[PDB]
């Protein structure tokens, strides 16, 4: 496959194939250029472009574990911005990344668990570096993986109103209370647990709630 | 010829993204207010560019 | 078929069958079947040219040690338990003396068949299987047992006079150890890689000497029975340790008087100072006693299972568990003699006893042996 | 309408008559968190009542619900123990 | 001397200064030759310098290394036998691996932890050899020999101490044995010594049991007979004569529900003591307080036992949890599948008290579910209040489609072919997709089956299921029976209990028919229409419109809805037919599939496919023929072929087929076989009676990763099929089927392997028991 070439050779030789992405052979050559040499001076970027390839070569869990790598080999770094965006790129395309997109099936009332990792990583982003080349749009992620994670908490918020289970009405429309109230997933929550409330005969606790939906009338 | 089957890069599929949630937070009246956001659901709401979107690659 | 039956093996027999001298048979007798494949350290009696042996479905018969015809015979039947009529299953020799035939069972119940007709004079069940013969010896039914007891029996009636545990293995790491008594010490080995004297009167430890190694955290030997019986000439205990890494050492102290701390024997005589043993590619090697100087080895017997070191009619003879009897010379000399008795194989050690070699294989069972 | 089956579906959080005697007006939330625990809904931003409201479903009609709220002062000393049934 | 500068050669894996700090002949320090050999040996232990080499040039110093370093590769070689990261397991551990810096030291240390690998295998005659291949710029390669030669096996069990229960009986209890009666088989047998564990814990339930509760085992010797197999063991039990449980005095905190305590502590007093029996006792005291909300249910009992009477009193020590644990739940795995859909799978409601089984109900829910891989779980407490267990359901779905064949060969034929291809659960939205058809020469099939199951969400299973069967059996025209067919059946589930569900459908079924077959029972079928369609030619064509109204039932305990194990499935399948219809008739059927375990582990599992069926007209009109039940290959009874199996259709006396190939295709026409004969395939009966009976068997040389996908059943096949219309008056001289004793039958196994497009089940099965038109093919290859 990669034998022991000089460590350039091995390197250019996938980084033509990082343009070609033939990344069964630029990958395997990233790696047995690291196996031999990641004490490359470009092994960082060889770390940096294996987060890349391994993204690209749909390897996630390997892209993780070259950013573990690379917060295994420098945890600090200038490409840190690169990498915990990539971190939570990964854990963005962790999150929902099935055909049923393609085939155009919702997938934010699927699990939003790496949702809710790609919200570490992108705010751990934007935290790490606030300038970054991409902490700007990955804001956007996070207010918007919120709002996934609402269209997901919702989507079982009026389970509970068929349940009928107007306690688990509340407590979950409350569960997107205490996490977003700017989300209209919420916003139309908001009715249904103070109706659910006059299910349980808490029209006056609902009154709160309408006092709310009288004051956030729009 | 051979066998088609492959990945490359793109960095946002949409960009629902920038598309991000509606702020329709608590204008409720004085008493009838509860907490809002927990967490990281505070989001650390910070700016630097580069390119942003779809726009830019991973190196 | 066999193009396809292939397992995986490694072994390398014996060279060197050769017949300087005749060897023969004394007679055949074949007493049942005795320990069988299921290992048993029952081994006979060839007393009083009677032929003190059984099979260990029951059997117990005294022989006329010229043909092995029945002088008499009685039957360990055993008619009770969770089964009646049940076999002997001996876990301890032969041991005969009196009016008693002290064999412990595996059923770790140690009788006294009174020589005679095989009438049990006595019988006491002990604390576990008799893991070595029984040495019974000074009043005492001296037994290294299982648990790794020195049990003691007044061997008149088997009234216990004591039942101490000592030197005693991790599990049943399999070797006897056999409590010889030498000189007021109650003399044993243990299967744990110590050695011992304790009191003979009491079973009070004289000393313990940790030698070297055993098998729980050091792999070490299985397929070396390694002889934890101290072999002892008057000062000077012979044993090993439990990887037949062989000491010298003093009997009232445990005082190295040297050691071949490096040995693989699986069983030793100390023949003098030639000690006779077995090497584990089965050499048969001479040791002094003086530091264990080799006097000769010998490559002519290799990967074999055999029996111990003896001499009988002037050669070192040895016998194998494949049946094969050697005539080694005594001092470095060869094969005086080949004998093929049986290929069933010998578990039992040749007992030169009653000017006979009596040998019970493990179904091919008792046969004695002259040249 | 006029169907039938129903797995009578069920819905706790409630207090019984042994737990509505293990609190009277005048304990803290605690002094009610040891005797009752927490209800499984509380008051959001209003003063503190621990409501514990029962619901289920038997037949086709008629609900069953044992709604018990226990409206605190704001430093959870109990100021009232709403007792409640169905309907 | 104090150092000018030291040259660091040899560097590959370690820094400079990563030396230079073990080095104490640094930059500043000063250099002795004691220095310069601390320099080696620090140096040496860096780990990773295979040599060190410190020397000076006065003070300009300079240090020469070798590596232990990258180990390129471990090469296994000898080890067919044991997989070899189980030897890296070994390896692993030891501080090296592929890319590791070898102690050359170590290489007997790991063989010798290999050989205690062996040596905690099994093992004992199994050695080993590691060989440093040492490769490029400091690497070296691992070649490890195995030098395996046999393990070690169980033989013999003494237990000294025990005089009542006997060993080889208790063997007969044990998981250690060894046996080939001449009455009896279970295969051959090994060693184990955690199968020691369990065998001292069979013995420790069989004394227990009885009432021995100072029942002891003393100790446990194994041989470690020197043969390097040889395994005998001394067993020192105490047996500890027997107890009566004699009374129990539960105390603690009993929760307030003592009385429910108390028969689950309702035992005869005098009755000889089973702990197994407390131990089963204490938790259903648990999952009564379990069900009473108390998940934390702490019981101790305490079996005082008296000898002096030879029995136990028992103690038991009870204290609850708390009612109202069940604050919430939460599900995980749902990443693909719809959230709620798995949601309402669930009987415990949030904000409750814990009913321990509702969950349990609601994982047997998602149990019986079938697109799982896992029904699991995460049984959290919420840390703080008494009311907060959330129960986190981590679950894993399961892969979906599957894919049947009918199509034989392919590129010297038109444009003829076979599809089919299911998407039941459509991309975790629950849309049970299977679709089918073909179009041939004889035939333009086509079939439409889609299920939206929870349009509403009462099990409301829009299962819409459409059809267009141009059928022509075109040879060179419409000539043999040319059906054009078409309709529809919207079908939909309802909640009939939590196990029990009911289906109704109108079916439109328009066909088509022209040139329809000579034979007897079509006519017969036509005759009783009300056609008078003539028999000694396929002179006849017709249209029906079919308007029927189909229906069925479900039951539903049984284990899982891919893989079950365990209960039964009972689905009812029938139809009517409505005033409006162009034939006034029913056909109704159904099929049982009940599990049997032989097997408690449910490795083997008696199988249940017994099935039934009966259609006839709704007066003045018939079942059409087309709707009698046939058998045979595919069906039950395998080895056969299919559609073989039932009623065989007498021909007319004929003469056109409407187009006669010569002697090819002959329907008792005028190319041969004129003056009525009587066809082979069946033509079927009125009523149907199949029945088989399966039974698991796990399979052994499988690497069982994918092997638990995999079920193995034998069975032995039994049917009959039979028409209560076959009248013996055109059928007397021919064979006549108005009996139910048809009996065919046949035996064989099958071959499920579950693809990602799920298991496509084959089966050399062979008819030993055949009756009129069955013919057989052993080969059984199938979906």
């Amino acid at each position: 496959e990669v034998p022991d070439n000089p460590p350039n050779e091995i390197y250019a030789t996938a980084q033509q194939k990082l343009q070609d992405g033939n990344w069964r052979q630029a990958i395997t050559q990233l790696e047995a250029l690291d196996n031999r040499y990641p004490f490359g001076p470009y092994s960082q970027q060889v770390q940096l472009d294996l987060i890349y390839a391994y993204y690209k070569n749909a390897d996630l869990p390997l892209a993780q574990a070259a950013i573990d790598r690379f917060i295994r080999l420098n945890p600090t770094h200038p490409n840190i911005d690169y990498v915990m965006y990539m971190r939570g790129l990964t854990n963005m395309a962790l999150d929902d990344s099935a055909l049923q997109g393609f085939f155009g099936v919702d997938r934010s009332d699927r699990d939003p668990q790496h949702a809710r990792a790609a919200f570490s990583d992108f705010s751990k982003l934007v935290r790490g570096y606030p300038n970054s080349q991409y902490t700007t749009d990955a804001t956007k992620r996070l207010v918007f993986l919120k709002d996934r994670l609402a269209k997901y908490e919702y989507s079982v918020a009026e389970y509970y109103t068929e349940r009928g289970a107007w306690v688990a009405v509340v407590n979950r429309v409350e569960g997107m209370l205490r996490d977003y109230p700017d989300t209209q997933a919420t916003r139309d929550a908001l009715p249904l647990m103070e109706n659910a409330y006059r299910q349980m005969q808490m029209n006056a606790q609902a009154e709160k709630v309408a006092k709310i939906i009288a004051a956030n009338s729009s | 010829c051979s066998s088609d089957s492959r990945y490359k890069r793109q960095v946002s599929g949409d960009e629902a993204y920038l598309e991000a949630a509606p702020l329709a937070e608590l204008h409720a009246p004085a008493g009838m207010i509860l907490p809002v956001t927990s967490g990281d659901y505070a989001i650390p709401v910070t700016n630097g560019s580069g390119a942003v979107g779809k726009a830019l690659d991973i190196r | 078929l066999f193009n396809s039956e292939e397992d995986v093996v490694k072994m390398s027999p014996l060279p060197t069958v050769e017949n300087q001298f005749t060897p023969t048979t004394a007679w055949s007798t074949s007493v049942g079947s005795g320990i069988g494949n299921f290992y048993s350290n029952l081994h006979p009696a060839l007393a009083d040219n009677v032929v003190y042996a059984a099979d260990r479905a029951g059997l117990v018969k005294a022989l006329n040690a010229d043909d092995g015809k029945e002088i008499w015979s009685v039957s360990l039947a055993e008619k009770d338990g969770w089964f009646s009529k049940e076999p002997a299953l001996l876990s301890g020799g032969v041991t005969v003396s009196g009016g008693h035939v002290y064999i412990g069972s595996e059923k770790a119940q140690v009788y006294a068949l009174n020589t005679s007709d095989g009438t049990v004079a006595w019988q006491t069940k002990v604390a576990g299987e008799a893991l070595s013969r029984p040495v019974v010896s000074d009043g005492l039914v001296l037994i290294h047992t299982s648990n790794g007891q020195l049990q003691a029996l007044n061997e008149a009636d088997g009234a216990v006079k004591w039942t101490v545990n000592l030197d005693m293995p991790s599990l049943s790491l399999r070797g006897e150890s056999a409590p010889t008594t030498a000189f007021g010490a109650a003399v044993v080995g243990g299967d744990n890689g110590r050695v011992s004297a304790v009191l003979m009167e009491q079973g009070q430890m004289i000393w313990q000497q940790r030698i070297s190694q055993a098998t729980g955290s050091t792999e070490i030997d299985r397929l070396s029975d390694v002889d934890t019986t101290p072999v002892v000439v008057n000062g000077v205990v012979f044993a090993l340790a439990y990887n037949g890494n062989l000491t010298a050492l003093d009997l009232r102290s445990g005082q190295i008087m040297w050691k071949r701390e490096l040995g693989s024997v699986n069983d030793f005589i100390v023949d003098g100072n030639r000690i006779y043993l077995v090497d584990q590619n089965d050499r048969v090697m001479a040791l002094t006693i003086d530091g264990g100087v080799t006097l000769w080895t010998q490559s002519d017997l290799l990967h074999r299972l055999l029996t111990s070191p003896v001499l009988y009619n002037g050669n070192l003879v040895v016998g194998d568990s494949e049946g094969y009897l050697h005539w080694i010379n005594v001092e470095d000399g060869r094969f005086v003699a080949q004998q093929k008795v049986d290929s069933s194989g010998f578990q039992t050690e040749p007992v030169a006893a009653d000017g006979k070699l009596l040998i019970q294989a493990k179904d091919g069972t008792v046969y004695s042996i002259t040249r | 309408e006029r169907v039938v089956y129903r797995p009578d579906i069920n819905q706790g959080n409630y207090l019984t008559a042994n737990d509505v005697s293990k609190i009277r007006v005048g304990m803290t939330q605690q002094q009610v968190a040891y005797a009752l625990g927490t209800p499984l809904m509380s008051d959001p931003f209003g003063t503190n009542t621990w409501f514990y409201v029962f619901r289920q479903q038997p037949g086709h009609e008629g609900v069953t619900q044992q709604t018990l709220t226990l409206t605190f002062n704001s430093s959870g000393v109990l100021t009232n123990i709403d007792n409640k049934p169905a309907l | 001397f104090v150092v000018k500068d030291i040259h660091f050669e040899g560097l590959q894996r370690v820094a400079v200064g990563a030396a230079l700090l073990s080095m104490p002949v640094r930059t500043g320090d000063t250099v002795n030759d004691e220095d310069i050999s601390n320099t080696i040996r620090a140096l040496f232990a860096t780990g990773n310098f295979e040599d060190v080499r410190v020397l000076r040039d006065g003070d300009t110093l300079l240090v020469q290394v070798k590596e232990r370093p990258t180990i390129a590769s471990i090469t296994f070689s000898g080890n067919k036998s044991v997989k070899d990261d189980m030897l890296k397991q070994n390896l692993e551990a030891s501080g090296v691996r592929v890319g590791e810096s070898l102690d050359r030291t170590t290489i007997a240390d790991i063989e010798k932890g290999l050989e205690d690998f062996y040596y905690s295998v099994g093992k004992y005659s199994a050695s080993v050899k590691a060989v440093v291949t040492p490769l490029p710029r400091n690497r070296v390669d691992l070649k490890l020999v195995f030098q395996e030669g046999v393990s070690a096996e169980i033989q013999q069990i003494n237990i000294v101490g025990n005089h009542a229960f006997t060993t080889d009986e208790l063997i007969s209890h044990f998981q250690l044995r060894d046996e080939v009666p001449w009455w009896n088989v279970v295969g051959d047998r090994k060693y184990q010594k955690q199968k020691l564990a369990g065998d001292l814990e069979t013995l420790r339930s069989y004394y227990l049991d009885r009432g021995y509760a100072r029942f002891n085992i003393d100790s446990t010797q194994v041989s470690l007979t020197p043969d390097k197999k040889g395994i005998y063991v001394t067993v020192n039990i105490t047996e500890g004569d027997q107890y009566k449980l004699s009374g129990v005095e539960v105390s603690g905190n009993l929760a307030g529900h003592s009385a429910e305590i108390e028969q689950l502590t309702k035992i005869e007093p005098g009755e000889l003591y089973n702990g197994t029996k407390v131990t089963k006792m204490e938790d259903d005291i648990k999952k009564l307080l379990g069900r009473y909300g108390y998940a934390y249910p702490r019981v101790q009992s305490m079996p005082e036992i008296n000898d002096a009477d030879k029995t136990v009193k028992l103690r038991v020590n009870v204290d609850a949890g708390n009612r109202f644990y069940v604050r919430k739940i939460r599900f995980e795995g749902n990443d693909t599948s719809k959230d709620a859909v798995l949601r309402r799978e669930m009987r415990q409601m949030e904000g409750a008290w814990l009913g321990s089984d509702l969950v349990d109900q609601g994982k047997e829910r998602l149990n019986r579910l079938g697109f799982f891989e896992t029904v699991d779980t995460d049984t959290q407490r919420v840390p703080g209040s008494p009311d907060q267990v959330d129960v986190v359901y981590k679950v894993k779905e399961r892969n979906t489609g599957s894919f049947n064949f009918g199509i034989g060969y392919g590129t010297e034929s038109g444009v003829s072919f076979q599809a089919g291809v299911q998407q039941d659960n459509w991309l975790g939205t629950g849309y049970a997709v299977g679709i089918n058809g073909t179009k041939n020469d004889y035939q333009t099939y086509a079939e439409l089956s889609v299920t939206n199951p929870y349009f509403t969400v009462d099990g409301v299973s829009l299962g819409g299921r459409l059809f267009y069967n141009d059928f022509q059996a075109d040879d060179a025209d419409l000539s043999d029976y040319t059906n054009k067919s078409y309709g529809t059946d919207v079908t939909l589930g309802f909640p009939i209990n939590e196990y029990n569900s009911l289906r109704a459908g109108l079916g439109y079924v328009h066909n088509s028919l022209s040139n329809m077959q000579p034979q007897v029972a079509m006519w017969r079928y036509l005759y009783s229409m009300g056609e008078h369609p003539s028999t000694s030619d396929q002179d006849n064509s017709f249209k029906t419109d079919d308007f029927t109204f189909n229906y069925g039932w479900t039951y539903n305990k049984l284990d899982r809805g891919y893989f079950p194990t365990d209960g039964s499935r009972v689905n009812l399948t029938g139809k009517v037919t409505i005033p409006g219809s162009d034939n006034e008739y029913y056909k109704v059927t159904l099929d049982t599939a009940t599990y049997v375990p032989i097997d408690d582990d449910h490795k083997w599992v008696v199988l249940g496919r017994t099935r039934w069926g009966y259609g006839d007209g709704l007066g003045g009109k018939e079942m059409p023929f087309y709707e009698n039940f046939y058998a045979g290959g595919s069906s039950t009874v395998r080895g056969f072929q299919s559609n073989t199996i039932g009623p065989k259709a007498v021909y007319f006396p004929h003469q056109a087929s409407n187009y006669d190939p010569d002697y090819d295709y002959e329907c008792a026409t005028q190319d041969g076989a004129k003056d009525l004969c009587k066809s082979d395939d069946a033509v079927g009966g009125n009523a149907m009676a199949v029945a088989s009976l399966e039974f698991i068997t796990p399979t052994p040389f499988i690497s069982d990763k994918y092997a638990n996908s995999v079920r193995t059943s034998f069975f032995w096949d039994m049917g009959t099929v039979w028409d209560t219309n076959w009248d013996s008056s055109q059928y007397s001289g021919y064979p006549d089927y108005s009996d139910p004793s048809n009996i065919r039958m046949s035996a064989g196994i099958a071959l499920q392997w579950m693809s990602p497009l799920g298991p496509l089940v084959f089966s050399y099965a062979q008819p030993f028991k055949k009756y009129d038109g069955d013919k057989a093919e052993q080969f059984q290859f199938n979906i």
